[PDB]
RNA sequence: GGACCGGAGUGGACGCAUCACUGGUGUUCGGGUUGUCAUGCCAAUGGCACUGCCCGGUAGCUAAAUGCGGAAGAGAUAAGUGCUGAAAGCAUCUAAGCACGAAACUUGCCCCGAGAUGAGUUCUCCCUGACCCUUUAAGGGUCCUGAAGGAACGUUGAAGACGACGACGUUGAUAGGCCGGGUGUGUAAGCGCAGCGAUGCGUUGAGCUAACCGGUACUAAUGAACCGUGAGGCUUAACCU
RNA sequence: CGAUGUCGGCUCAUCACAUCCUGGGGCUGAAGUAGGUCCCAAGGGUAUGGCUGUUCGCCAUUUAAAGUGGUACGCGAGCUG
C-alpha cells in the first residue's frame, strides 16, 4: 500500500495530463440587453431570451 | 442498478424528503418565486403542481388533502383562493425553471423555479 | 401510435364472471386422462386479483383431509371454463393470505350489495 | 425435498415424521421436491407403523408448500410437506392405504398405485 | 413444382412488446417499398444492403442522406451488409405457385442484452459468498484469492473479476410447438418473432443448426 | 440372464438471456392499530416512536420462475485395424502409393476484434478566393470565406461510478406536468338513518393511487456562437502532350 | 534472523498426465451384461454429511466419477483463528 521507488516528475507531470480546465468555449448574448450569459442561464441582471425574468 | 425509476433521493432520508418538500412547497405558494438547487427544483414542481390540478375542485375533501400535504392552512387558503382559478385555464405547467448561477459556498446548479403569475 | 395493447384482448374470455376475495367459488377444469377429456370441481375461498389482461389469475383455498390446498387459476386459460361465486363473503382485506392459515373459521355472508 | 427436511407421511405404515437425509439422482442436486425419490430416516414413530425409528428407506414426495406449476402456469400449494414411504431396493409403497390429495405428476411408473390408493388426485 | 427462397425473408416487423408473438393480421394501411439500390462503377463485388423503420428527415446526416438518396429518398435507422449471390434483377415468377403441401417446419432466433452496470464479481459470474458471521473481517462479498503466490508472480489474463456487465449481444435458437388450430382452415406462419430490433440477418442455407 | 451399433423422449450439474407466468423485495402506493404532541376544539389529518408495529402491494431488480445452449458436420490425425507391394522371387500396414480411425488439433457455434503502425475495404457527403516575404516539393504572415460534420449546452434513457453510448431540441412527445385508463389498497371526507354508546347501514367498489399504458406543447429544451477548411506531397506505370 | 507469518477450512483458481468418468483400440481364462491389463487422449466434468482443529482416518448415503501431483506441502497488503 505504499511505493518502494519515488515516482519521477514525468510521471507527475504526466499523470496531471487529463487534469486541464476545460473552457466553455462560447457564450450567448442575449437580444434584449446586449451582455452575455451562459446558454440557457440568466444574464445575470434578470434578462433570460426576452423578458427580465427577474425584479430585482 | 436503477431502470425505469423516479424520485431522487436527494442525499437526505424519506421523512426529510417529505419534509422539505412539505416546506418547500409552502414557501413557493406563499411567495411565487424560490431561489434553490436545479434537482430540487425539477422534484418541487414535480410535488407542487399536483397540489395546484388538486385545488382547482374546491371542496372540503380536497380542502383536507390539501392539508395531509404541506400542512399549512394559509398555503390551502391561497391555493384555493387566489390560486386555482387563477390556474384553471392552464392544463399543466404551472411552474417554470430558470437557471442561475452557481452557489458562492458550493458549487451547487441553482435555479429559479416561479409559477406563470403577473406582477399586476 | 394508437397500436397496442389489444393482441392480449384478442384471445380474453368474455364470459367470466365477477367476485370479490372471500365467496368459495367453483371452478371446472379440464383434465386430459387419456383420450377422454373430464372435468374436475374444485371450492374453496378465493384469494383474487382483478383483470391483468390475460395475466390474471385468483387463489382459491380447500381443506381436503386436515391440511389445506391453495390453487391459483389463471382467468383466461382455456382449461379453466365455468366459475360460480355461489356463497358471497364479507371481509376487509383484498389478500386472505393470513385468514386462510387459521383453522375451522369461515367468514361471514354477506349477499345484498356485494 | 431438500435434505434436512422433516416431512409428514401419507401413508399408514409409514409413522409420523420422517427426514430427508439425501436428495436422490444427481451429483449435487439440491432440491427435489415434486415426484422425485429421497432417501429417508424415520425420526418419529408409533408403534402401529411397521418401520421404526432409525430405519433409513427411500420415499418420494408427494405433497409440498413450494407447490408444482401446471403447464398453464397453474400452483397447486398443499400446506405442509408429505411423503409415502418406499422399499429400498424395490421402490414400493410399504403402507397400504394413502392419505391425502396427490398430484397428476405422480403417475410415471411405480407411482399408479400411490394414486390409486389416494382419494384426491 | 420448382420455386424456392431468393433475396427474401419479409418486408415488415413491428415493434417488440413481449417476445412471444401468437399471429393475427391486423387491418391498418401503410406504405413499404425497397429504396436502396448500390452503385454500379466502382466495386468488384455487388453487394446489397438493408434498413428499416423511419428517421424524421431532419436528424438525418448528409452523407446517410445521400446513401438513402440513391433510388427514392426514404430513410431508416440501421445498415447491414452480406455477401453476394449473382447480382440484381427482376426475378418474378407468375401468379399462385406454393399452396399446396410445404409451408413451414421451424424458425430461428436473435437477440441482445441489457447493461447492468459495473456489476460485481457474485453478480457477474456466480461466484459464492464467504461465511458472514464467523468472523470475517470486511470479506463478505469480496474477491477471494486471485492467483497463486509468487512462481506465477501474475494474474492471469481471463481472469474472472468486477466489471462491466451488459451491453452485448446474444443469439439463441430452436422454439417449440405452443398450440395448435385446425377446424377454421386459416393460412398459418408460425414462430416468436426474433428479439429486439438490432438483430443481425439471417442469410442462411437449408436447416443445419 | 442379457447386447454393442442406430433412433426417440426425459432429467442432474453448468452457462446465457428475460420479467409473460409463479414468487420475493418494493422506507416513494393504500389500509388497520398502540403511545403521545400539534393543527382552537368534535370530526378529520399530520409529526415522532426501527418504515412505530403490522397487513397487502405498482414499476424496476430478481430466482426459487421461464426460454435456450454446448451439437450434427468437414479437414488433418494419435493408438489401432488395413489394401497393393518389393527391399528380403516367400512373406510384410510402408520404404514408393493409397483407404479408415477419438470428447484431443483446425474449422463449424457465440462474443471482442484494422493501434491487423502489415493501421484494410465499400457507399455517400463537403470544400474548386486573393496579396507579400520567398534561408525553395519550399516554407511563413495578412484580408475574405470558414462547408460536410463534430463539439458545447439544455431535456434525458429500460445507457451509466466519471467519461462514454443511445433519444429529443419549438417544421418538438425528450423529461416533468395535465387528461383518460390500468394496477394496488379496500366502501375516503361530509351528510343522513339505527343505537344510551362503541359502532353498524346508505351515499359507495367509494376515495386516494408510483416508476406503468395511450393522448396532449402547459413548463423547460433559444438563434446565435465554437471547432473543423478553401481541392489535398514526390516518383513510377495506361488515352493527347 | 537490520523479521520470507506456521496447518486445516472458506473464496478463487491454473498447469502436468504417471487418466477417476466420458471417448477410440489391442490382448484376455473377452459366450452377452459385467470385469482385468496395456496403448492413444487432458476437451469437459470430477459429492453431501455425523466424529475431533485436523491433512489423514472411520462411517451413513449419493454419483458416470467422487484422480494423482505441481503451483512458497497455490491462495493471511483475500477471510478465519
Amino acid at each position: 500500500a505504499v511505493q518502494q521507488n519515488k515516482p519521477t516528475r514525468s510521471k507527475r507531470g504526466m499523470r496531471r495530463s487529463h487534469d486541464a480546465l476545460t473552457a466553455v468555449t462560447s457564450l450567448s448574448v442575449d437580444k434584449t440587453s446586449g451582455e452575455k450569459h451562459l446558454r440557457h442561464h440568466i444574464t445575470a441582471d434578470g434578462y433570460y431570451r426576452g423578458r427580465k425574468v427577474i425584479a430585482k | 442498478m436503477r431502470h425505469r425509476k423516479s424520485g431522487r433521493q436527494l442525499n437526505r432520508n424519506s421523512s426529510h424528503r417529505q419534509a422539505m418538500f412539505r416546506n418547500m412547497a409552502g414557501s413557493l405558494v406563499r411567495h411565487e418565486i424560490i431561489k434553490t438547487t436545479l434537482p430540487k427544483a425539477k422534484e418541487l414542481r414535480r410535488v407542487v403542481e399536483p397540489l395546484i390540478t388538486l385545488a382547482k375542485t374546491d371542496s372540503v375533501a380536497n380542502r383536507r388533502l390539501a392539508f395531509a400535504r404541506t400542512r399549512d392552512n394559509e398555503i390551502v387558503a391561497k391555493l384555493f383562493n387566489e390560486l386555482g382559478p387563477r390556474f384553471a385555464s392552464r392544463a399543466g405547467g404551472y411552474t417554470r425553471i430558470l437557471k442561475c448561477g452557481f452557489r458562492a459556498g458550493d458549487n451547487a446548479p441553482m435555479a429559479y423555479i416561479e409559477l406563470v403569475d403577473r406582477s399586476e | 401510435s394508437n397500436i397496442i395493447k389489444q393482441l392480449e384482448q384478442e384471445q380474453m374470455k368474455q364470459d367470466v364472471p365477477s367476485f370479490r376475495p372471500g365467496d368459495t367459488v367453483e371452478v371446472k377444469v379440464w383434465v386430459v386422462e387419456g383420450s377422454k377429456k373430464r372435468l374436475q370441481a374444485f371450492e374453496g375461498v378465493v384469494i383474487a386479483i382483478r383483470n391483468r389482461g390475460l395475466h390474471s389469475a385468483f387463489t382459491v383455498r380447500k381443506i381436503s383431509n386436515g391440511e389445506g390446498v391453495e390453487r391459483v387459476f389463471q382467468t383466461h386459460s382455456p382449461v379453466v371454463d365455468s366459475i360460480s361465486v355461489k356463497r358471497r363473503g364479507a371481509v376487509r382485506k383484498a389478500k386472505l393470505y393470513y385468514l386462510r392459515e387459521r383453522t375451522g373459521k369461515a367468514a361471514r355472508i354477506k349477499e345484498r350489495l356485494n | 425435498i431438500q435434505e434436512q427436511t422433516m416431512l409428514n407421511v401419507a401413508d399408514n405404515s409409514g409413522a409420523r415424521r420422517v427426514m430427508c437425509i439425501k436428495v436422490l439422482g444427481g451429483s449435487h442436486r439440491r432440491y427435489a421436491g415434486v415426484g422425485d425419490i429421497i432417501k429417508i430416516t424415520i425420526k418419529e414413530a408409533i408403534p402401529r407403523g411397521k418401520v421404526k425409528k432409525g430405519d433409513v428407506l427411500k420415499a418420494v414426495v408427494v405433497r409440498t408448500k413450494k407447490g408444482v406449476r401446471r403447464p398453464d402456469g397453474s400452483v397447486i400449494r398443499f400446506d405442509g410437506n408429505a411423503c409415502v414411504l418406499l422399499n429400498n431396493n424395490s421402490e414400493q409403497p410399504i403402507g397400504t392405504r394413502i392419505f391425502g390429495p396427490v398430484t397428476r405428476e405422480l403417475r410415471s411408473e411405480k407411482f399408479m398405485k400411490i394414486i390409486s390408493l389416494a382419494p384426491e388426485v | 413444382m420448382i420455386g424456392l427462397v431468393g433475396k427474401k425473408v419479409g418486408m415488415t416487423r413491428i415493434f417488440t412488446e413481449d417476445g412471444v408473438s401468437i399471429p393475427v393480421t391486423v387491418i391498418e394501411v401503410e406504405a413499404n417499398r425497397v429504396t436502396q439500390v448500390k452503385d454500379l462503377a466502382n466495386d468488384g463485388y455487388r453487394a446489397i444492403q438493408v434498413t428499416t423503420g423511419a428517421k424524421k428527415a431532419n436528424r438525418v446526416t448528409k452523407p446517410e442522406a445521400g446513401h438513402f438518396a440513391k433510388a427514392g429518398v426514404e430513410a431508416g435507422r440501421g445498415l447491414w451488409e452480406f455477401r453476394l449471390a449473382e447480382g440484381e434483377e427482376f426475378t418474378v415468377g407468375q401468379s399462385i405457385s406454393v399452396e399446396l403441401f410445404a409451408d413451414v417446419k421451424k424458425v430461428d432466433v436473435t437477440g441482445t442484452s441489457k447493461g447492468k452496470g459495473f456489476a460485481g464479481t457474485v453478480k457477474r459470474w456466480n461466484f459464492r459468498t464467504q461465511d458472514a458471521t464467523h468472523g470475517n473481517s470486511l470479506s463478505h462479498r469480496v474477491p477471494g484469492s486471485i492467483g497463486q503466490n509468487q512462481t506465477p508472480g501474475k494474474v492471469f489474463k481471463g481472469k474472472k473479476m468486477a466489471g462491466q456487465m451488459g451491453n452485448e449481444r446474444v443469439t439463441v435458437q430452436s422454439l417449440d410447438v405452443v398450440r395448435v388450430d385446425a377446424e377454421r382452415n386459416l393460412l398459418l406462419v408460425k414462430g416468436a418473432v426474433p428479439g429486439a430490433t438490432g438483430s443481425d440477418l439471417i442469410v442462411k442455407p437449408a436447416v443445419k443448426a
